[PDB]
RNA sequence: AUUGGCGAGAGACCGAUAGCGAACAAGUACAGUGAUGGAAAGAUGAAAAGAACUUUGAAAAGAGAGUGAAAAAGUACGUG
RNA sequence: GGUGAACUAUGCCUGAAUAGGGUGAAGCCAGAGGAAACUCUGGUGGAGGCUCGUAGCGGUUCUGACGUGCAAAUCGAUCGU
RNA sequence: UGGAGGUCAGUGACGAAGCCUAGACCGUAAGGUCGGGUCGAACGGCCUCUAGUGCAGAUCUUGGUGGUAGUAGCAAAUAUUCAAAUGAGAACUUUGAAGACUGAAGUGGGGAAAGGUUCCACGUCAACAGCAGUUGGACGUGGGUUAGUCGAUCCUAAGAGAUGGGGAAGCUCCGUUUCAAAGGCCUGAUUUUAUGCAGGCCACCAUCGAAAGGGAAUCCGGUUAAGAUUCCGGAACCUGGAUAUGGAUUCUUCACGGUAACGUAACUGAAUGUGGAGACGUCGGCGCGAGCCCUGGGAGGAGUUAUCUUUUCUUCUUAACAGCUUAUCACCCCGGAAUUGGUUUAUCCGGAGAUGGGGUCUUAUGGCUGGAAGAGGCCAGCACCUUUGCUGGCUCCGGUGCGCUUGUGACGGCCCGUGAAAAUCCACAGGAAGGAAUAGUUUUCAUGCCAGGUCGUACUGAUAACCGCAGCAGGUCUCCAAGGUGAACAGCCUCUAGUUGAUAGAAUAAUGUAGAUAAGGGAAGUCGGCAAAAUAGAUCCGUAACUUCGGGAUAAGGAUUGGCUCUAAGGGUCGGGUACGAUCAACUUAGAACUGGUACGGACAAGGGGAAUCUGACUGUCUAAUUAAAACAUAGCAUUGCGAUGGUCAGAAAGUGAUGUUGACGCAAUG
RNA sequence: UCUUAAGGUAGCCAAAUGCCUCGUCAUCUAAUUAGUGACGCGCAUGAAUGGAUUAACGAGAUUCCCACUGUCCCUAUCUACUAUCUAGCGAAACCACAGCCAAGGGAACGGGCUUGGCAGAAUCAGCGGGGAAAGAAGACCCUGUUGAGCUUGACUCUAGUU
RNA sequence: CGUUGGAUUGUUCACCCACUAAUAGGGAACGUGAGCUGGGUUUAGACCGUCGUGAGACAGGUUAGUUUUACCCUACUGAUG
RNA sequence: UGUACAACGGGGUAUUGUAAGCAGUAGAGUAGCCUUGUUGUUACGAUCUGCUGAGAUUAAGCCUUUGUUGUCUGAUUUGU
RNA sequence: AAACUUUCAACAACGGAUCUCUUGGUUCUCGCAUCGAUGAAGAACGCAGCGAAAUGCGAUACGUAAUGUGAAUUGCAGAAUUCCGUGAAUCAUCGAAUCUUUGAACGCACAUUGCGCCCCUUGGUAUUCCAGGGGGCAUGCCUGUUUGAGCGUCAUUU
């Protein structure tokens, strides 16, 4: 039996979780990440995947820095009190 | 009767999972762990066992003190007896021909 | 597994903090529409598959 | 030039199966090993005033009573 | 343009598992017959991609059950090893 | 119909829009208008503008809902019953009592992957547990995982992979020591001057990769609701860190003894080099030990005892660690061996020294003692409404074996197969560096000091904790393993432990599924003996054609088998004058009477056979989930290419690769 | 002699290969398109596209014999669990509307239409005749200026190689 | 009102052995697969012969090859009302 | 309130095959006494014999309660 | 005649259509130019008196500082004359900081909360060992510094 009997013998993640991504999709044998490309510098990306780039982009976090770009530039990037 | 479980984690029946059983004090038969059995060393040209030396794992040979790791002998801890003694007897012979070797090549030489 | 690592181990604690119902007060804040923890788990329901 | 970013003003546009997938803890919940896939879900009332109290029931609840303009608005709530 | 060898196919590395019987190969001991050559007999021993047959691995037939099933391939008995 | 411009200073919280109404009117109709209910904030007529503008269908889309229908069904895994308690409520919860089951490759006790809190305690019906539920792996709230010694961590395996370099427009590819200038431990320097310096050795040739490989070291008893080789008590060990105390030379500086194998409490330590351990398959029998099983005496407890049984069942245990003592092999001295001898289960060994005598060693393994009886276990006794203790006895001595399992040892088969590594730790030739007289050497001899971090640790591991949509008859790696029968971890029954879970009640029509039986016939059934039956274990007798001499063969074909009472054979330890017996009952075989409803491998278990033909030689493999075959493979046979600047095959390229750690008895390609 | 180089040798055969064909002869049976043994002008056997044979082996295909029997004559009975009735729980496939026939005609096989037969609530267990029952935009066939896998002396190219 | 039992063949037809009173011929969607069976035909595996350069072809021969569902309405058979 | 019905027990009937226990100088045999061997006896012993066509079962789809013991006024509907 | 079945109405029933609504979309237009090794985007884990998320934040953790405003926050509860005031606030503004583990991610690794090495301090009768506190150690390239290498090569040598 292909189906249920061989499901039953599944229980050897071939991904874990990725250390520049939590996303169970770093790849144990090939020690890539299937989702960001990590540990590669450029986070994996593709034109073809529209709703992907949309998942993983800029103003999807925190932006624990760019948040206030936009305040300090319109105060002129001052500095003082 | 009593039946004994693995006292570690590996539940497999590797060279390193031995266990014998035993009976506590309190009356029960357990599993205890057996490491594995050392083996003699053996001399460096026969490589037949030496005596005078213990069995030991080899981190075991760094506690126990020198006279159990060798023997009074030249080569002692190293080299059998009969080694030795094959040895001490060649390089007399051989160097002993040596000289003889070279006093007749020496002495035809001068009768040339 | 029992001898798991440490990430998986926190993955678990925070996984186990997580699950827990809605506070009794939220409710009761104004202009509050939570009725109840819609991202409540169960081990035998839904995996975390990590 | 500018389907990105920041700020602003509009529309003979759409009006919760529409309009962005998402008007809501929406790229969320859940599905896949993974690349990826990806919903459903808005409306009490002006104000909770969200039904004290009495009775039957083990209890849920019912029947009275009560608040309310309305309970042919009772949270399973705008007409339904 | 990407994801997959957690099933499966094959190689490698490191581990683990496999009752009890039948047969009785080399090697070996002893004995008998014979003029000799040699032949023969009894033991011993424990071979084999041998064999009956558990666990295991598989899946022949019933074209059995079930077939809006326990199950998108299972169940039972018979079977192969 | 939705929006837009004008207008009706249009309708409306004194009720707009929507919605319901076998009420009315109008229009041929599309439709418009109104009456009555519901309600709650906007909407309409007219002239024009505009379009995401009209639904019955598209196996249309999305939601919702039916008949079927209280129907199919909830029937595998032997099975439940009585009482009491709790409760509103009990077939299902709990506790007793009974009946059972798994039956030690378990329905038991642990683990690996996986899960992730399911573990454990406390509260009840909303959901869930395809009946119920007072129960729960559910719900709510909490508690729980303690390490120098167990793992990870360290090492390397197949392999992955930076660097140097070289490709590629590039994302990147190759490569892993290569056409590279590739780094780290001791005293002098260790303060008018720093880690600067003729101070030395030199040359791993990143790193990652095993919770089953290698590897430093912990055991017992107790303790929790839930953790324990982790906590506590006791007792140890390993690793890393300067002087100390004792013990070992000095009118011979790094010890003595023994013929020797070698011994001992020690008994210097650098480069350099070398050796060993780490470090290795499988099968067969033999030997030894541990545990278990079996059994005798004795000291306790329990069961029946209308008849019997010095009966039946159960406790009598000794962990790591320390010391002494024990070894088959192997080795050493004396000695000379044919009349060859010694010897194993298994022709192996001996003038290259057998036998004999005497010794040396490894300590697997066992014994004794310490640990340690103070522990644990088994018995008996003291306040009786306070979170509860104490005291007396015992815990003894033995046997037995083709027994089971495990470990070890000496061996013997097997291979055109000979069963790779690395870290790490020891050792061996060398004396480079020191001193002899209130000290100079020893931290490889004893004793004493300190520390040992980080992360995992609960639980299930499966007919309910994983995967299969699920609490799914499926799948999923492994350890321990009692008694009887028996060849047997097969099938049956039973101790320990666990479970008694699967919706139930009543009745017993047809047809089913599963299991059986059958007169006489015996394949006439049918495509076909499909299915079933018959056979079957063991002992003895007997056994053909053919053959590759190995087989065929369990050929075919016959007989016997119980119980009881006996008989016989098969063995270990002991001595002689001043041709032998023993308190020994450990199991195999053969025979003899006797005996019974012609029974007896009495259940279980367990081949049907023969004569031929076609085909594939055989074991082996494949179409997971309709084809296991005559298909594929195979050994054997033959052909082909190639001598390395090569053949065959990769790569975009490459200072790139596979064969290749290769070399014609080889690689590669075929039949 | 001719095609086209040679003409099928050893063997084997109505063979898993023989159409004619159930070939002809023998045997096996009471009877045999089966089986075996022979015979071969063999549509269209044949030699490593291997021929012939072959012990042992085979969950391979086939014939016969003995044993055995419910396959069968020819059925009968018994057990467990169902079905069945009850408490609880409770789906699905299907569904234009539905559900009595005969003939006729009709898209030539009607539940409806025409002419007849007829025709009485509500229903339970079975059953498998019908619903040209259900399951799937026939997989056969054809068509389409619709494909794809494979092959080659197709057309047009191409990596390698020379 | 009857019109059989068999050998061979998947066969319809055949053709024999017999019995018989007789072994007449046909239809019912070439009656009848939610009635069975699955021998044949008719998927995919495989062998052979001929054909084809080849892939492949061959109402040529061989061997192995999943036969699902009624609980509804009618009809029918019985059973209440 | 009937020689009514039922639950047990004898009988009839039938099925099986001779029950437990007790006894026997029965039984193939295995081991000795001394009171000097035609029954002295013990630790046993499958089977055999007698009581014993015994014992057990017998309507659940075969009968009486001449024996014992009990049962006999519960709920719904019916218009000429 | 009832039950049953159909049709209609009333009331009551899962359903959530319609109507009205709308802090949301979607198009058009105008203006602007500002991410990151001074560590970005993203990820993980944590932080609230009582809380887990595109709330906010980082062990100074629903935030600190500065500034403005001027009395709140609010679901409940609270340190406090916080109220004619250097002063409430889930306020606004925002220029000072903090900013855990990461991430181009930088000591080497990373399926490990794994291993080093270098300075200074403290503790253990210690420059070496162990521990604690602090600060560091990536690669390519540029300019400069210092130390070098090469008969590649220039001025002195019987």
């Amino acid at each position: 039996g292909k189906g249920t009997p061989s499901f039953g013998k599944r229980h050897n993640k071939s991904h874990t979780l990725c250390n520049r991504c939590g996303r169970r999709s770093f790849h144990v044998q090939k020690k890539t990440c299937s989702s960001c490309g990590y540990p590669a510098a450029k986070t994996r990306s593709y034109n073809w995947g529209a709703k992907a780039k949309r998942r993983h982009t800029t103003g999807t976090g925190r932006m624990r820095y760019l948040k206030h770009v936009s305040r300090r530039f319109k105060n002129g990037f001052q500095t003082g009190s | 009767a009593q039946r004994v479980t693995f006292r570690r984690r590996n539940p497999y029946n590797t060279r390193s999972n031995k266990i014998k059983v035993v009976k506590t004090p309190g009356g029960i038969l357990r599993a205890q762990h057996v490491k594995k059995l050392a083996t003699r060393p053996k001399c460096g040209d026969c490589g037949s066992a030496l005596q005078g030396i213990s069995t030991l794992r080899p981190r075991q040979y760094a506690t126990v003190s020198k006279t159990h790791k060798t023997v009074s002998r030249a080569y002692g801890g190293s080299r059998c007896a009969n080694c030795v003694k094959e040895r001490i007897i060649r390089a007399f012979l051989i160097e002993e021909q040596k000289i003889v070797k070279k006093v007749v090549k020496e002495q035809t030489e001068a009768a040339k | 597994a029992a001898q798991k690592s440490f990430r998986i181990k926190q993955k678990m604690a925070k996984a186990k903090k997580q699950n827990r119902p809605l506070p009794q007060w939220i409710r009761l804040r104004t202009n509050n529409t939570i009725r109840y923890n819609a991202k409540r788990r169960n081990w035998r329901r839904t995996k975390m598959n990590i």
